[PDB]
């Protein structure tokens, strides 16, 4: 056999085995970029009434369900090497969980230059004096130079604090200060 | 369900345009490979059993055929094979060299030369897998094949195409009935009849490889070895070449019965295939029944003893003979092996390891030995003496100063007596038709039970040099007339006038 | 319709079609080989994939030959033209005598009778064995087994079965053989040449043999005993005749199903058997029925694996017969042959209103004086006999006659001993074990009783030992 390119991140199940060997023919010839450019709409037309129906119905047969897709993935945009993914994927019976292999393919193309996302949960949204700075002392930990994106959400029953992830690291500053209480307990 | 080949490295292959320097038709990969058989990817156009060849040279079979990976059961070890190899298909069912050119020669199960005495010089080859005949094809035995041990050819007579079982536990004289049957075959291979000539064959599972090489050598000690083959799988060989060695011995036995020729092959033993046909079951994840062995066991050794048959005239007029060795744990003869042996062959013959111990040897169980269909053909000669001694080895058995008890006791054990024989000489029919003639006409009933051993080797010494020319209308003519009893029966008083008590 | 072979794993060969998919106990036909390969689907596994069971040996497939449908289940040639011929799984002639010209053909797999086409008669088929005649009666009409373990005579007795009952019978017999030695069914087809009952020169013969051996694969052991039924089904439905069926063995259908069965994935239950080990012998066995149009007379013969009566095999054959005569390996140690245990052999005929009120009382009397006999083994062999009673000296001195009473010399074990073969009535089995039970023969020894016919031959015996 011949070798093949390791995807940083290295995801497991039977959707992951398809979005590395996509990552892995891809990467090479350098058209890393075309491929989530047409995923990102094959993602669109597959979920409509006629299309979304008779793709997991079983009894149509697996061959007619082949030469209706061989020529619907031929005559709209494309000839690459993703021709042979969906002709592959109606193969093996794996037609239904083709939204499983996009939605892998975005993050492990995403952290190309991604930066997995952030989680600050502690009340109402604030004024913007105080997102700016933590958008900017945030930019000083990743040190790989890359612009981080983060997300906000609403969780009233942390009392006065707030907890922050930075990917997998999750630092801690909450109602757990009361918890820490056992002191004048346990002793 | 996440499939054999639905690893990376093969939807690459597919995924990165149809490949076109790939064949995928001839040859294939190796996928995986530790548990015995390996997952070979590719090879569209194999048959089942057919044999296939590795890149470091190993044979294998093809034996499980899927719509992703074919199962390639591997010969000899699986250290050599790696994850990522090419397999070549050579394109016919697994098949051994066969001819009359093997004759003096030592091979392993695969048909390759381990004497180091260069190539075989073969020309046919035939299957390992072929069926028995059938029904029409077949006819009863009728030629007797003798064995040159006096408690066998008199007691449970053997015939050309009759299975005869030995079953006993170790160390009980099992291979020393099997060694005699070979060196017995020297009167008959070097004469001109040419329709009482015998091959031989010995295949050795499980064995030691000291015990073969020093069992070659009184094979050429005693001039054996240029009418015998040998196949040989010792107990370092790999589990598929100790399951696949019977096959390859019995289909160079079937040569010779379809060209008119009588063969005989000792299989030692049966008892250690099976257990490694339970490792390959166990190891492909199949379902064990009673003693952890599969479901198809019957088939495995019914398949094997249903070749050795006797064709009729019209097919040649050929046999094959038979003689597989059973081991049993302390006298089990209720066990699942050896029933499932008892209910194929057409007989038993039992060793005993309490009478091994007593000094009696062979130590030949004479109450549960049988032989069913080849009572019918034995010499008339044997047949006129040895029907008398019969009667007197029950009745010495229902007794075990009173009267009618203390005269079979008496002449009771001195056919017991008469009965035992020393290694590695292998006795005449018609000697032995003199010897028994003395233990039932009523002559040796006088003497001591211990001077008996001593009685037997100085009468055959003579009537060997100067009644030779008058021992031979015994062989010739086949039986015992009016006149050879008449004659008889001043050769033996007069030896016992002169024998010296 | 046409088909290609996706996977063939041992004697299991998978095939997928296209169109018609065919429904299940049909027959296929494989394009492209020499001799006849005839496959029988079994499931159906979706995406339009069948799976097959094969009838012959499935080596040299290619994963994409052609199959082709036949349409219809194994239909074999039947009618009165197969008397005197030998046929195989599948109904090809096997004795190299030409073709089987019939005109009708009749599928394996058909139906049990009803529940209103059973008749209810019982009567009684005296054979002249000593211990089946008097402890375990045979019926006509009813099925009989022959249980036994590897080497006590379950081929021996079954041939005397067809020495005695069958050449005297006036109409038709059937035998299969099911996994056997095909050295015996050479010799079979040898000996009814020379007795007559097979005729090679004209048409009036009078068995047919059906034939499929130990060294047959798994797929041909499992329905060679639906063949040999359907040939005794027209020759009781069609023609109304009294027929014999003897089957032998008929462990080797419930074994050989149990080698494929692991094979079709499944998950299996006890000792190693399949699932449906007991769904499928019921549909088997209520096809040989007497009905009311003729009668099937069926005398199986069961093995017994290791000895052990408790296995699931032959444990579930028993709720299928009237009869039964189990042998063991014990009393043949001993030198009694039929070695029949008396006090396990059973009928379903033994009543006091159908063989009488004599019968019924000296056959109790008999299983009374064996049972006692064996509750006292566990002390004559630690005290010896010198500690027993003076009353209970006498329940061993006649234990020990009826026992060798048993033993009877048979007609097909001439070659074995040399003694002459003996035969007794049913009138003459009831006197011998009343002069025993009362004390007329209380001055014989044991010895005297051993081997011998009816009672008159065990006083011409004990003068000569005098
Ligand atoms: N007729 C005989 N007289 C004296 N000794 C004998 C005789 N037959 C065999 N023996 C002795 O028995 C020993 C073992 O015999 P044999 O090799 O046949 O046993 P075995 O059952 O083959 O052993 P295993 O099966 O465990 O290898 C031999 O060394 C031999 O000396
Ligand atoms: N009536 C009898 N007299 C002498 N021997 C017998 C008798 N019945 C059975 N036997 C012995 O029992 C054995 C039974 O073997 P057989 O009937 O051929 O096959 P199975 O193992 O199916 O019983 C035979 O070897 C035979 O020697
Ligand atoms: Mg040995
Ligand atoms: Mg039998």
């Amino acid at each position: 056999f011949a070798k093949l390119v390791r995807p940083p991140v290295q995801i497991y199940g039977i959707e992951g085995r398809y979005a590395t060997a996509l990552y892995s023919a891809a990467s090479k010839q350098n058209k890393l970029e075309q491929v989530e450019k047409e995923l990102l709409r094959v993602a669109q037309i597959l979920k409509e009434p006629k299309v979304a129906a008779s793709i997991m119905n079983p009894y149509v047969k697996r061959s007619v369900k082949v030469k209706s897709l061989s020529d619907m993935t031929a005559k709209e945009k494309f000839s690459p090497l993703t021709s042979n993914l969906i002709n592959l994927l109606a193969e093996n019976g794996r037609l239904s969980s083709t939204p499983g292999v996009i939605s892998a393919f975005s993050t492990m193309m995403s952290v190309h230059r991604g930066e997995v996302p952030c989680s600050v949960t502690t009340a109402s949204p604030l004024d913007e004096a105080t997102l700016t700075e933590l958008k900017t002392v945030l930019k000083s930990f990743l040190s790989k130079g890359q612009i981080l994106k983060l997300e906000v959400k609403v969780d009233p029953s942390i009392m006065g604090g707030m907890i922050v992830r930075i990917g997998e690291k999750y630092v801690d500053m909450s109602a757990k200060t009361k918890i820490q209480k056992l002191s004048r307990a346990m002793r | 369900k996440t499939g054999t080949a639905e690893v990376s490295s093969i939807l690459e292959e597919r995924i990165l345009g149809a490949d076109t320097s790939v064949d995928l038709e001839e040859t294939g990969r190796v996928l995986s490979i530790g548990d015995g058989i390996a997952r070979v990817h590719g090879l569209r156009n194999v048959q089942a059993e057919e044999m296939v060849e590795f890149s470091s040279g190993l044979k294998g079979m093809s034996l499980n055929l899927e719509p992703d990976n074919v199962g390639v059961v591997v010969f000899g070890n699986d250290k050599l094979i790696k994850e990522g190899d090419i397999v070549k298909r050579t394109g016919a069912i697994v098949d051994v060299p066969v001819g009359e050119e093997l004759l003096g020669r030592v091979v392993d199960a695969l048909g390759n030369a381990i004497d180091g005495k260069g190539p075989i010089g073969s020309k046919t080859r035939r299957r390992v897998g072929l069926k028995a005949p059938g029904i029409i094809p077949r006819i009863s035995v009728r030629e007797p094949m003798q064995t040159g041990i006096k408690a066998v050819d008199s007691l449970v007579p053997i015939g050309r195409g009759q299975r005869e079982l030995i079953i006993g536990d170790r160390q009980t004289g099992k291979t020393s009935i099997a060694i005699d049957t070979i060196i017995n075959q020297k009167r008959f291979n070097d004469g001109t009849d040419e329709k009482k000539k015998l091959y031989c064959i010995y295949v050795a599972i499980g064995q030691k490889r000291s015990t073969v090489a020093q069992l070659v050598k009184r094979l050429t000690d005693a001039d054996a070895m240029k009418y015998t083959i040998v196949v040989s799988a010792t107990a370092s060989d790999a589990a598929p070449l100790q399951y696949l060695a019977p096959y390859s011995g019995c289909s160079m036995g079937e040569y010779f019965r379809d060209n008119g020729k009588h063969a005989l092959i000792i299989y030692d033993d049966l008892s250690k295939q099976a257990v490694a046909y339970r490792q390959m079951s166990l190891l492909l994840r199949r379902p064990p029944g009673r003693e952890a062995y599969p479901g198809d066991v019957f088939y495995l050794h019914s398949r094997l003893l249903e070749r050795a048959a006797k064709m009729n005239d019209a097919f040649g007029g050929g046999s094959l003979t038979a003689l597989p060795v059973i081991e049993t744990q302390a006298g089990d003869v209720s066990a699942y092996i050896p029933t499932n042996v008892i209910s194929i062959t057409d007989g038993q013959i039992f060793l005993e390891t309490e009478l091994f111990y007593k000094g009696i040897r062979p130590a030949i169980n004479v109450g549960l030995s049988v032989s069913r269909v080849g009572s019918a053909a034995q010499t008339r000669a044997m047949k006129q003496v040895a029907g008398t001694m019969k009667l007197e080895l029950a009745q010495y058995r229902e007794v075990a100063l009173d009267a009618a008890t203390q005269q079979l006791l008496s002449r009771g054990v001195r056919l017991t007596e008469l009965l035992k024989q020393g290694q590695y000489a292998p006795m005449a029919i018609e000697e032995q038709v003199a010897v028994i003639y003395a233990g039932v006409r009523g002559y040796l009933d006088k003497l001591e039970p211990s001077k008996i051993t001593k009685f037997e080797n100085a009468f055959l010494s003579h009537v060997i040099s100067q009644h030779q020319a008058l021992l031979g209308k015994i062989r010739a003519d086949g039986k015992i007339s009016e006149e050879t009893d008449a004659k008889l029966k001043e050769i033996v008083t007069n030896f016992l006038a002169g024998f010296e008590a | 319709a046409t088909g290609r072979i996706v996977a063939v794993i041992g004697a299991v060969v998978d095939v997928q079609f296209d169109e018609g998919l065919p429904p299940i106990l049909n027959a296929l036909e494989v394009q492209g080989r020499e001799t006849r390969l005839v496959l029988e689907v079994a499931q159906h596994l979706g995406e339009s994939t069948v799976r097959t069971i094969a009838m012959d040996g499935t080596e040299g497939l290619v994963r994409g030959q052609k199959v082709l449908d036949s349409g219809a289940p194994i239909k074999i040639p039947v009618g009165p033209e197969t008397l005197g011929r030998i046929m195989n799984v599948i109904g090809e002639p096997i004795d190299e005598r030409g073709p089987i010209k019939t005109k009708q053909f009749a599928a394996i797999h058909a139906e049990a009778p009803e529940f209103m086409e059973m008749s209810v008669e019982q009567e009684i088929l005296v054979t002249g064995i000593k211990v089946v005649d008097l402890l375990a009666p045979y019926a006509k009409g009813g099925k009989i087994g022959l249980f036994g373990g590897a080497g006590v005579g379950k081929t021996v007795l079954i041939m005397e079965l067809i020495n005695n009952v069958a050449k005297a019978h006036g109409g038709y017999s059937v035998f299969a053989g099911v996994g056997e030695r095909t050295r015996e069914g050479n010799d079979l087809y040898h000996e009814m040449i020379e007795s007559g009952v097979i005729n090679l020169k004209d048409a009036t013969s009078k068995v047919a043999l059906v034939y499929g051996q130990m060294n047959e694969p798994p797929g041909a052991r499992a329905r060679v005993a639906l063949t040999g039924l359907t040939v005794a089904e027209y020759f009781r439905d069609q023609e109304g005749q009294d027929v014999l069926l003897f089957i032998d063995n008929i462990f080797r259908f419930t074994q050989a199903g149990s080698e494929v069965s692991a094979l079709l994935g499944r998950i299996p239950s006890a000792v190693g058997y399949q699932p449906t080990l007991a769904t499928d012998m019921g549909t088997m066995q209520e096809r040989i029925t007497t009905t009311k149009k003729g009668s099937i007379t069926s005398v199986q013969a069961i093995y017994v694996p290791a000895d052990d009566l408790t296995d699931p095999a032959p444990a579930t054959t028993f709720a299928h017969l009237d009869a039964t005569t189990v042998l063991s390996r014990a009393i043949a140690e001993l030198g009694i042959y039929p070695a029949v245990d008396p006090l396990d052999s059973t009928s379903r005929i033994m009543d006091p209103n159908i063989v009488g009120s004599e019968h019924y009382d000296v056959a109790r009397g008999v299983q009374k004086i064996l049972q006692d006999y064996k509750s006292l083994q566990d002390i004559i062999a630690i005290l010896g006999m010198d500690e027993l009673s003076e009353e209970d000296k006498l329940t061993v001195s006649r234990a020990r006659k009826i026992q060798r009473f048993l033993s009877q010399p048979f007609q097909v074990a001439e070659v074995f001993t040399g003694h002459l073969g003996k035969l007794v009535p049913l009138k003459e089995t009831i006197k011998g074990f009343q002069q025993i039970l009362a004390g007329e023969y209380d001055h014989l020894p044991e010895q005297a009783f051993y081997m011998v016919g009816p009672i008159e031959e065990a006083v011409a015996k004990a003068d000569k030992l005098a």
